[PDB]
């Protein structure tokens, strides 16, 4: 008879006791199984095709995609804990600010301002939340998934921000059109069309591999250093201390999910060819990412030095990653 | 001050756009859309009725794991998993087993309709639906975790969805043809409305109430826990139904509801049908699967299609018939095939569980009492090499259980057989055919395990073989629950 | 060597049985009776167990051979007592 | 054979089914059951004439101090919920300020006014803890005790708030003598000089009703009105958002506080004589507190408004009980 | 960025200044700070050795309550309490009655020395203990405020301090005397180093252990929480004797510990040592009461006044002696004058239990069991008149307790009595009696539930008016916990 | 009417027994007796019970009254199996 193990089969033998992490994140795709039929279907299917095109034949290539680990660790549990005591310093942010009357204090040419550059980002979070929520359902392990599964969860919770906010605004100043006039501006606003071209783009492509290297490695560093980083200083500059302080808080989602990315990468990296398929892929990816900043920097305030700086804070994420 | 939420939650799903750089063809490709030529305007009118957010989101369901981690801390050293009722064990082996990695593939399927739906309610509530799914697979691997080294059964809350053991195909079957392999408008309807909201939101409060019955506090608080996230996203189906039949699509919709509830009748059928009436102590059964079928299930349905401006599917009276009936088979082939599971069945046919059977579905003794007579002679008789197969039963090509029926004294045992490009089908049921031949190419070229056995796939090609083809050893191979302790009933 | 499905009659479940094709129906229901009879069917020995085709009802003679029963592979047979 | 109730003997007849407040807070101390002998010993021990002379003989009359119901029904579950919510979020401003170096960024004349106005409020503030912990132990019924006991914890609360700051500042500015220079200041200087003479006074008043008066209706208006409500005020405008923002997160404590003080006083009215009582006391005390808010205000910025505004926000919570 | 905890510890208290506009006597009243010639400098010397700050507390003690809450909602319908081990009924009844309301005194008590304290670190480690204490008391009504319309005896968890119940009256000369009517340095001394550290610590551990044995998870989650949070306040006393043996007052130190573990014990041998060896079902008997004593109490003790510089109280010898002895009274005494107490005590003297007795006490049969034997005998005879009382026993004028020893065959019981201005006192020990003496003007004019009967204030002056006094009606007055089922052993 | 605390031979416990000060010590030993004697203490119709001050051991005759005997109120008492 075959005697009870310590821990789950495919850990027997880790040395060091497996962590809540490695019980419930690792080695639960089945669809890789068997690659000539991942579904329990006939093998012709849409489906079954969709994914041998675009997770198995992807040349981004491991022999063990489930050795994957994320270096935060995340699961369920441990990312409620942790996001409930960000959002209990958001929620009180806009609680007391309000109180306060914070809004009520900013300039009229900032209050337009923030019209223009700051309410219009609910598409592109949106956007950014169906980007990672495609990459979780394609990646080819569970640790993966689950990294794209909370950072699906963190866009989400961005646009949320930006959707209060806006409501808070319109309620401040009802004639400027907040809430209303944001489709239009992301639509044809020179300096949203960078973006959007590159997040329509990056939304089709279904390879994982380029999926990740698009959404993850060049369009959101590309974002968070436009959106977050250099609005937020500029809000702060301007007199706004609640955006100052929301970017810089959404900035933490955004370093924890490069963190998981660079674990990726280096993972990558440890097979011949690898590289230089993520460099053909960043190649391609960035130019669109250039016309992104450029488009959108340019038309703030200071706006040749925006571009300069959320070049080089970009290209720096990649260039740290090898 | 704080908003209300109703006075900016709309802002949240404003998140359409008419894309320029890219088609919205090539943007929502109808693989994955399901869209169905309905414009993305008209999806637009698309509205949950339960609404929430992501700070209301994550402060509940941060309460929600201090809550059922805290329960199972504090049981932990208690054991009582040593001391329960062996039927009460298998039901949480089997429940694990065949349960943990399909909720985990559930957030897959979320994640399909988060991605791909054109109505931007129904991507927010996809990202939470998605989240959790991510829970419900995370928790009820951490649960049975703790009982690794009691057995290697429960390694099987893990393993058995990576087997080709015949309940995992057949589970495997069900969750990829309903929400792995469908576009999103699909899911939304076959998996959420008809799977979630039309038979797991009620068995898992029947499954909370048996655990807290049998004594089992923390798989009680763990199931009561995970079924109050059910309803947020099980939600998603009924407005996707509404736009179908509101625009020129209620045949197809009424399609997908007569197929999802099938296939999730038959997965009931031998996952829920055998537990309630045969491995539930005779003392702690509440009401039979049948009356739990009528009560909490049919009606329900009968209810939600009405509303929604659909039809009772076309087999309604047969599936009513059938709640005397399938059931019984499916156990006492488990039973019959027990080292081909991962739990031991409980043969629940003693004398006083006999009567109780009795008064459930009259005419039970003389129809399904009769194998069981069989059986019982043998046991008493020292012929238990008689109660073990030396072959394979038929399987259905579609749901990938066995071809079983009314046996006895009103025998009414059939086989729904179809011949389709030079290949026999066997199907248990004639909806079984039926969802065949309304997609052949679904489903045309998978071949169940007996097809396996039959084309040189399984070998040694022999019991033996198979058994080591599905992963089965000593130790994890099912037996009689109870050690064969009602044989002394009858001597 | 042919692969045949057992519907035994008063038995619960259709079965997979290998027959040869040389087998009469009597010796198809002799391999038939080996999984149901004495397991979950009680015995008849006042009755003769008959083969038929279940799709179509069809009654094969106790002395027919499979090779002349024009089965396809896997085909359903009722297995019934008769007098 | 006594039946069975539903709910405390003492509770029976409520109409409505008590809540869980009035379940675990009322009617809790067995010291008043005996006023000839509150305590099961001998009768002249010190304790015994400390709890007939300061709780019994109060001038503060009622016939039943166990009817009284703090109107935010705090109990210990509630009041750890609530302020680990707070303490969320101001734990995050700490956090992310620091980040982002807030502190670096405040200007030397700003750093001198938080050595002398600032950190030496730990004395303050932990006077007031110490106040506050005599109401609890002196005061005639558990609801009026638990109160206390709240407040007591939020006061310790802001102590360690400027406990904390105070290091941070150190480590910023080591040549200020942040951390070392507060008690002199506080015993010496002369804007801390009115606090500390009604403080330590009012910490000598052991009547109970009186130690309520001096604490709660007094002195602690005066201190909120100067050192959160016009200091805070200051920092904003002098570019310290931490203080302005934590000087706000605290002054939601000193408004629950008040609630609590007000629904006392009301009470108290109820019976003839008791706000004539109440009026003596505040007669005495007033002059101090005016003394308080007069030094230290006046040695601010712009320090006669503030004397000013701090006088009749603070008289104003008194006159809006009556 | 957020500092290390050690980094800034020390400022929170930095909080001690030198008075100017009222003096340090008047702010610090010796008779409340006790502060004995020690000058401030000297008790800022004061160094908690376990650390904690307002933030942290919060957050731990939220999660505590989320746990403890949960665990409770969970197992509320199971109606666990309605088919517990009438023995393990009665020790909850007991347990709260006794403690729920001086958990909350023990907050006034924290406040002493939150207000009075000279020591800057004793002063805020006391805001953590009155919160504390806040949490106790009203946890412990909230628990057993589930179980009202089961039994007024379960009102008794807010009623009986409120009453002149006899134990009672006990509870409240211990609470009143140790921590209520002492000064801040005093308090730290008596509760938190000599009960706190000395006895409940362990106690409590010892009792979730027994709860969870019992089968009892929401008491167990209930204690065991609770328990979690001791060691934060009790930890005060250790640094306050430091200081005292360190300056000149070793003797005033040594002399409030003889005290206080004298009175502890005199508690505890009559709440507690009842339960382990009588209530507690004999199979769950992990180890004896003088075993529990030996092995966590008194070995500890030792070790702490060891490291103190301190010397073992006077009486220790006898102390070890009355292990033996001092309990089996207690739980005859109770039992006997059952009627007059909350609870229904379990007589606890079966067959089977009196060879566990025999074996953890021998002599036990031939002394004790001598006064159980005519107990028996007169329940089989149908004589149960003879085993409830027509008097009052003689109540101890320190502790409150009845004056009981070794019956039978080394019959050895004593009253250590003191005439003391013109009035005579008994004392059920030679250290109650030296309580007394070295402070009588603490207790001199104390009059106890017998005195009272004397003096003539209890009327009318019988039995029957005794009880009403007492607040006890039928419903609540005990009597034995298994209906006298013990008996039918002896026919 | 006179309080005494009865000490009874092989008892646990002292107890509260009112005496009259009339009592011979004989009547003082039947009035405690009632309160232990098959209580707790089982008959011994071979001895005689005797009464002593606690306090001291002085034992006082038989015969000897209440009145005369010197007790302080409530003063304890052993009452003693003697021949
Ligand atoms: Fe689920
Ligand atoms: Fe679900
Ligand atoms: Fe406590
Ligand atoms: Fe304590």
């Amino acid at each position: 008879a075959l005697k009870p193990l310590k821990t789950w089969s495919h850990l027997a033998g880790n040395r060091r006791r497996p962590s809540e992490y490695e019980v419930v994140s690792t080695n639960l795709h089945y669809f890789t199984d068997n690659p000539e039929r991942p579904w329990e279907l006939d093998s012709n299917l849409p489906m079954q095709t969709w994914y041998k095109k675009y997770c198995f034949d992807s040349p981004l290539k491991h022999d063990d995609w489930n050795a994957f680990r994320d270096p935060d660790q995340l699961v369920y549990r441990t990312y409620n804990l942790l996001q409930d005591g960000q959002e209990s310093y958001v929620q009180g942010l806009f609680d007391q600010l309000n109180d306060r009357g914070h809004d009520q204090m900013l300039t009229r040419e900032w209050v337009e301002t923030l019209a223009r550059f700051y309410t219009p980002a609910r598409y592109l979070f949106h956007a950014l939340q169906m980007g990672s929520v495609y990459i979780h359902q394609i990646a080819p392990a569970s640790t993966i998934t689950n990294c794209a599964t909370y950072e699906t969860a963190d866009h989400l919770r961005w646009l949320t921000h930006t959707a209060y906010r806006t409501r808070e605004l319109a309620n401040c100043y009802p004639d400027v059109g907040f809430g209303k006039r944001e489709r239009d501006v992301w639509e044809n606003d020179p300096a949203w069309q960078g973006f959007r071209e590159l997040i329509e783009k990056a939304l089709i492509a279904w390879d994982w591999g380029e999926a990740f290297t698009a959404i993850n490695l060049v369009t959101k560093p590309a974002v968070e250093e436009a959106l977050l980083q250099q609005l937020g200083s500029l809000a702060q500059s301007e007199g706004d201390t609640l955006l100052g302080l929301l970017a810089q808080a959404q900035k933490r989602d955004a370093e924890r999910h490069r963190r998981w990315s660079s674990a990726l990468v280096k993972m990558a990296l440890e097979k011949e060819g690898n590289r230089e398929v993520l460099q053909k892929w960043v190649a391609k990816w960035e130019p669109l990412a250039d016309k992104a900043i450029e488009a959108y920097c340019s038309a703030l305030p200071d706006g040749e030095n925006a571009i300069v700086e959320a070049k080089s804070a970009s290209r720096y994420v990649r260039q740290m990653m090898g | 001050s704080m908003l209300k939420r109703e006075d900016w939650y709309d802002l949240t799903r404003t998140t359409n756009w008419t894309p320029k750089y890219v088609t919205e063809n090539e943007l929502f490709p109808e693989e994955m859309s399901g869209a169905r030529g309905i414009s993305m305007e008209a999806w637009e009118k698309y509205d949950e009725p339960y609404k929430i957010t992501y700070p209301e989101y994550v402060s509940i369901q941060r309460e929600k794991d201090s809550g059922a981690y805290s329960i199972k801390a504090a049981l932990e050293r208690d054991g009582f998993v040593d001391r329960a009722d062996p039927g009460w064990v298998s039901t949480m082996q089997l429940h694990f087993g065949a349960i943990a990695l399909e909720e985990y593939a559930a957030s897959t399927a979320e994640a399909r309709m988060a991605r791909f739906a054109k109505a931007p309610g129904n991507r927010n509530m996809a990202t939470f639906g998605m989240m959790d799914e991510n829970r419900h697979g995370q928790i009820q691997l951490y649960f049975p975790y703790a009982n690794v080294k009691r057995s290697r059964k429960w390694d099987w809350a893990h393993k058995a969805i990576h087997t080709n053991e015949w309940a995992a195909i057949a589970a495997r079957s069900f969750f990829d043809d309903m929400m792995m392999t469908r576009d999103s408008v699909a899911v939304s309807i076959m998996l959420t409305f008809a799977f979630e909201t039309g038979f797991t939101n009620m068995q898992f409060l029947g499954l909370a109430a048996d655990a807290a019955e049998a004594g089992d506090h923390t798989f009680a608080s763990l199931i009561s826990s995970i079924q109050t996230d059910e309803s947020r996203h099980a939600q998603q189906g009924g407005p996707s139904l509404k736009i179908l039949v509101e625009n020129g699509k209620k045949d197809e919709a009424q399609q997908m509801v007569d197929v999802a509830i099938w296939r999730s009748w038959k997965l009931f059928s031998v996952l829920t049908g055998p537990i309630m009436d045969y491995y539930t102590p005779l003392e702690s059964r509440n009401q039979s699967f049948k009356e739990f079928m009528l009560e909490w299930i049919v009606a329900q349905f009968e209810r939600q299609l009405l509303d929604l401006g659909l039809d009772k599917p076309w087999y309604w009276d047969q599936f009513m018939q059938d709640l005397d009936e399938t059931h019984h088979g499916m156990h006492l082939g488990v039973w019959y095939w027990r080292p081909t599971v991962w739990w031991d069945p409980a043969a629940g046919v003693s004398p006083e569980e006999r009567e109780w059977l009795e008064e459930k579905y009259p005419g039970w003794n003389d129809t399904w009492g009769q194998c069981w007579d069989v059986i019982t002679d043998n046991l008493v008789n020292g012929k238990p090499e008689l109660t073990v197969p030396e072959t394979l039963p038929t399987i259905c090509n579609m749901c990938n259980l066995p071809i079983a029926h009314t046996p006895g004294n009103k025998w009414n045992v059939k086989d729904y057989q179809l011949e389709y490009e030079g290949r026999l089908y066997h199907f248990g049921s004639e909806a079984d055919r039926w969802c065949f031949q309304i997609d052949p190419e679904r489903y045309k070229n998978h071949t169940n395990l007996v097809d396996r056995f039959l084309k040189g796939e399984i070998q040694p090609a022999d019991l033996a073989g198979a058994l080591m083809y599905m992963s089965l050893e000593p130790g994890v191979m099912g037996d009689d629950a109870h050690d064969y302790e009602w044989v002394k009933a009858y001597q | 060597t042919f692969p045949i499905m057992s519907n035994f009659e008063r038995d619960f479940v259709i079965q997979l049985v290998p027959v040869d094709t040389e087998d009469t129906m009597d010796q198809v229901a002799e391999k038939c009776a080996y999984h149901s009879i004495n397991r979950r069917v009680h015995p008849q020995p006042e009755k003769i167990l008959r083969v038929r085709r279940h799709e179509d009802g069809t009654l094969f003679p106790r002395g027919m051979i499979v090779s002349d029963a024009g089965l396809r592979p896997t085909e359903t047979l009722d297995i019934i007592f008769m007098d």
